[PDB]
């Protein structure tokens, strides 16, 4: 029915979509036992394409768990809603991949992923019409990318149609969470950016300076971290999920965002994001919340629109309005800051609504543009694998794994090829 | 449709701007979290609140006025108040550190310091807005942002709007009573570098709020509470047309280059009454005349500068509640009869009448007594320079002396502009004396 | 049919024109929906040529809103009879003149002039053989006179057979609601000697005078005012709107008016006016109201007929009597105070009667004489135009406007010459 299903790794990712299946479920104001409780049948009338009853009315998720050592599986195991799950999924390891990203790929790479592909092939099974599913990690190491760079191919092959929208974390250019990143990250993207059919980028410091500034937080964690993401990503399939009188899919989406296949690492941005006062500050409007659309601080990417020019932007509005205003708004910014607007993609703003925004608020925006500002990104972190695999800095832990040096030539050339292929069509006209 | 939008500054100011939104918000009774008691029937003819008290798709009603000063404390007091379900955080803009009523510090020095957030926020509101008229400023000549940090605000939001029209309200030395020293240096550096900047605006005096409250409030012992209570009542009523129904509903631009008809000297004085005792309020009956007459009392000038000393050039006798065109225009015959009284003859009359048609309401807990009917004598003479001139002659000597001059010149301030300042209060007394001066034959 | 359009500024004139139809529909009798619930025909007769007909019978004004700030369109669109309006007309302003009367002609007059007489024109194509049309401002600023000037030009180029009969408030010599008078009169009055046909002098103080002595009322308003003028400006059309044993319409009233065309501006007399108790001191006689005619005290204008001389007079009789009284009083008084009445004028008083009187009296009389007493008028305001131009007192406000002072020049010996020219008409025999 154009369901999809999620499967996490990831040192986050794991417990991001922990956060993500819980926003659905309020969303669906189910139990966490696993029945509705919610008011209105519009929950149900299009929850099977996230959700599954189960005999007796046990409503499931169609997640597949990705881990390399069990304490993820106790934690969301340990999980406020966790009698909403099934106890097939648990799919673990008993190693973990130490994010030697050979080692979550060849070594527990090729360990553990079989059981994964058998029961997600019988959740394969269990799609009549699958649109899709979701793809968690992150982008510098192997807790997610060790094994997930094998679902893309694996799944990939297995299902030559299917939508691959994956999302994994990037590390931010100052904070250097750890220093193997550039090899995990630049050995993975090489097969993301061949086997991926959507990317969108997720750097922490963004996260921080959205919760710090924007949100006026002083305490930041994960969890409220993936708050704020699964919003973005819980929307992205609201028309999907419910009625809209401009409703468009991720097929709609990414072909209407995409030029070229190589382009789908795309920017967030979501909103509104206040803290508590701020509503007796100031109100909501399509034309606000598009005034925040395109602000940089909301631009929760490392690359800047400032910087670079937008390829590609779309809004996703969930809510009740009038279209009048939205397009009217939209077009006047494809005017107002014509210059980051790319050429001669005419009309490059494109436009949605849902009838219903997420709870609790009335109006819903989502940005995922496509500009190209994201080349500091990859020139970056290609730098600092350039620098250490001029040391080899810790090649002897990556040979033990009995790699080659070569395929970081190929990821080298290859993630340099995408950056300056990004670049011509930055500069052209 | 109609928009205008206060800054507050300074600590009297912003304690004046305090009164303000605690009085407006009694008047359209709009509760203190942001709502109104009630629902609001759609209706046309005119604008309402819109103006000032902030639209949100529920009671949320919040103003369209913003603080700005570099002294943070009291503030918070406001940010703790009553009214921290009124007002809205990025309405708050404060400076930790203020000027230690520096001018040349929260104006240079600190000046740099603040700015570019109180621009960003004018251009939430104004772009919020859409009719805005003009500008609400208040400050003061004390304290030192008020003073300084006011003088580069106007200095620069002039320059980005320009056609907004700029409403003045900051405080004036008081002739004999004060609050420092260096008061010369905070007003005249602020003067020459205030005029051009500034369109037109009024100068609020302390000591005539004390006698007067004490006299005709019937006052005892009295404070910021009550003088901030009677500027409340003042810009109450000097704003009433865009808000009520009023005969002639004049308008500020309207005033502009009318009441100051020349460029140059285009500030002036305002004393409203009726102010009496529930006891006065009794025993009296507060006729249109005695308002009036009343009004014209150089012992009721409310800043202590005499009118009778100086020739009248407009007078906007804007009124509360139920006038009559005929009454009061038979009192401005009996204004033109005031053998005392002496008027830019080059402007024979020059008025300009105000009827609005709700009286006064009055503020709880207040000293003044209820009546019928407002007065608000915004009214230009000559007499208003010789106090500038004592500024200019105890500055004269003071700076002579080079006292205090080493606070100003540490921060970036150059001598020339205060022998050159001097020279601007010296035009500005060529002024007063020129435009006094009987065009001959 | 000879049927007209109303066009209204001014801080009071927007008011004026609303007592106005307020009062023709009254005499129309039809309800403040829109509909007829009168008694004869007769209102119905040549209702068209003020009124208009609406598909279903609303019934509607041949009205022009003229305003440079909602307020007024909001008042008396909460007027009563507000129903019985067009949505259409409401034609405003965003900013208000703020009587530079500059600001309303250039400033804002060039903003907002256009809108005006495009939908004015459409009422001209809505009119089949118009007679005119009415206007209504003040002469002292720019609320009315800002644009109105403007349209007077306009519409008088646009429309040069039709007439357009002006009524203007006239600042009173002793009151000045506003010290700017001087100037905007004498650069409107510049060119209203040029543009308009016919004019009548509006004083504030006559109509408290008529209030306060002869109406005997303590409390005056404006309201009550418009009362009393719209009843004049009301009879004026009475025959052209009803049967007259002996008819004049504007054309044989201006034409049987004004020997040059520089004398359109006419002083007013209308009456009976009494306080209640007075009918029981008095009844009503042509002869009577008569006795009123010639009185000073309903010389409606700052000009005195005892200080000037009649160049001419004329009578506006409404109502069922024997004319063989009305000329004979006609004459007597011709002949009583002759020497206030023109020489080489012979028969200068000249007659009409309407078949029906005004609603409520039974006899009407109205008098719109013209002497050349206004010389004292112009005399005051191109005085204190002299005094403040001599300081160029609010020049400042003035130049502000980027006008020249050479047209003041030009209104200023402009006005002058037309003062002069009445003092060789009213000294010559
Ligand atoms: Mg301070």
């Amino acid at each position: 029915m154009r369901e999809i299903v999620h499967i996490q790794g990831g040192q986050c990712g794991n417990q991001i979509g922990a956060k993500f299946w819980e926003v659905i479920s309020d969303e669906h104001g189910i139990d966490p036992t696993g029945t509705y409780h919610g008011d209105s049948d519009l929950q149900l009338e299009r929850i099977n394409v996230y959700y599954n009853e189960a005999t007796g009315g046990r409503y499931v998720p169609r997640a597949i768990l990705m881990d390399l050592e069990p304490g993820t599986m106790d934690s969301v195991r340990a999980g406020p809603f966790g009698q909403l799950f099934r106890p097939d999924n648990f799919v673990f390891g008993q190693t973990g991949a130490g994010n030697n990203w050979a080692k979550g790929h060849y070594t527990e790479g090729a360990e553990l992923i079989d059981s994964v592909l058998d029961v997600v092939r019988k959740e394969a099974e269990g799609c009549d019409c699958l649109q899709g599913f979701q793809i968690t990690h992150s982008l510098g190491g192997g807790t997610g990318s060790g094994m997930g760079t094998l679902l893309i191919s694996k799944v990939r092959e297995e299902y030559p149609d299917r939508i691959m929208e994956t999302f994994s974390v990037v590390p931010s250019p100052k904070v250097s969470d750890t220093v193997v990143e550039p090899y995990n990250a630049t050995l993975s993207v090489h097969q993301l950016v061949e086997n991926a059919d959507e990317c969108m980028v997720i750097d922490n410091e963004a996260l921080y300076d959205i919760c710090f500034r924007t949100l006026k937080l002083t305490t930041p964690t994960y969890g409220d971290l993936n708050h704020l993401v699964s919003a973005a990503m819980s929307g992205v399939t609201c028309c999907l999920r419910f009625p809209g009188q401009l409703n468009s899919d991720l097929r709609k989406l990414a072909v209407n965002l995409i030029p070229f296949p190589r382009l789908h690492f795309f920017m967030i941005g979501f909103a509104p994001l206040t803290s508590r006062g701020s509503q007796q500050y100031r109100a909501l409007t399509v034309p606000e919340l598009t005034q925040q659309m395109f602000d940089a601080k909301n631009m929760m990417c490392a690359a800047d629109p400032r910087h670079g020019r937008y390829l590609t932007a779309s809004a996703l509005f969930r809510g009740r309005m009038s279209t009048k205003e939205v397009d009217e708004q939209m077009l006047n910014v494809q005017n107002k800051n014509s210059s980051y607007f790319v050429e001669w993609i005419p009309n490059n703003i494109k436009s949605s609504i849902c009838d219903i925004p997420p709870k609790g608020l009335k109006m819903a925006v989502t940005f995922v543009g496509n500009s190209t500002a994201i080349q500091e990104m990859f020139k970056r972190v290609a730098e600092q694998f350039t620098a250490m695999f001029r040391r080899k800095a810790f090649l002897h832990w990556y040979t033990g794994e009995g790699m080659d040096e070569m395929e970081f030539t190929e990821a080298e050339s290859n993630m340099n090829d995408l950056v300056s292929e990004y670049q011509q069509y930055q500069d052209a006209t | 449709m109609r928009e205008v939008i206060s800054i507050h500054v300074g600590q009297g100011g912003i304690q004046v701007g305090n009164a303000c939104w605690e009085l407006f918000c009694l008047e359209h009774g709009i509760q203190p979290d942001g709502q109104m008691p009630s629902d609001k029937t759609i209706g046309g003819g005119d604008d309402a609140f819109n103006t000032f008290f902030s639209e949100t798709g529920a009671g949320k009603h919040v103003p369209r006025a913003v603080f700005l000063d570099l002294e943070p404390t009291v503030i918070d007091e406001v940010r703790t108040g009553t009214y921290r379900q009124l007002f809205h955080p990025e309405q708050l803009i404060s400076g930790k550190e203020d000027a230690a009523n520096n001018f040349a510090r929260g104006h240079y020095t600190i000046g740099k310091e603040i700015v570019d957030l109180c621009l960003d926020r004018i251009r939430k509101l104004a772009d919020n807005c859409t009719g805005l008229q003009g500008f609400l400023v208040f400050n003061s000549v004390g304290g030192g942002t008020g003073s300084g940090l006011g003088s580069l605000l106007l200095e620069r939001l002039s320059v980005d709007y320009g056609k907004k029209s700029k409403l003045g309200f900051t405080i004036y030395p008081s002739p004999q009573v004060s609050t420092a020293v260096v008061e010369p240096y905070n007003s005249i550096l602020s003067t020459h570098s205030l005029l051009e900047h500034t369109d037109v605006a009024v100068m609020l005096d302390n000591e005539a709020i004390y006698d007067i409250c004490r006299r005709n409030l019937d006052i005892e012992r009295p404070t910021y509470t009550n003088l901030n209570r009677l500027i409340a009542q003042v810009i109450s009523s000097l704003t009433a047309s865009l808000r009520f129904d009023g005969a002639l509903n004049v308008d500020i631009t309207e005033f502009q280059t009318n009441l100051v008809p020349y460029p140059r000297i285009h500030f002036m004085l305002s004393s409203y009454a009726p102010i009496i005792s529930a006891e006065k309020a009794y025993h009296e009956q507060l006729s249109v005349a005695e308002i009036t007459n009343s009004a014209f009392e150089p012992a009721n000038m409310m800043a202590k500068c005499d009118p009778r000393h100086g020739k009248y050039m407009a007078c906007s006798m804007m009124y509360r509640g139920d006038v009559v065109p005929k009454d009061v225009n038979a009192s401005i015959a009996t204004i033109k009869t005031k053998r005392t009284i002496q008027f830019v003859d080059w402007c024979p009359t020059g008025f300009k009448v105000g009827i609005n048609y709700q009286p006064p309401t009055v503020v709880p807990g207040g000293d003044l007594a209820k009546v019928m009917r407002a007065v608000c004598m915004i009214s230009n003479s000559t007499a208003i320079a010789e106090v500038f001139s004592r500024l200019d002659h105890k500055f004269d000597l003071m700076y002579a002396k080079r006292a205090f001059v080493h606070w100003y010149v540490g921060e970036g301030m150059e001598e020339g502009e205060f022998s050159e300042a001097r020279e601007d209060l010296a035009a500005l007394e060529k002024d007063y004396e020129e435009v006094g001066i009987e065009t001959a034959e």
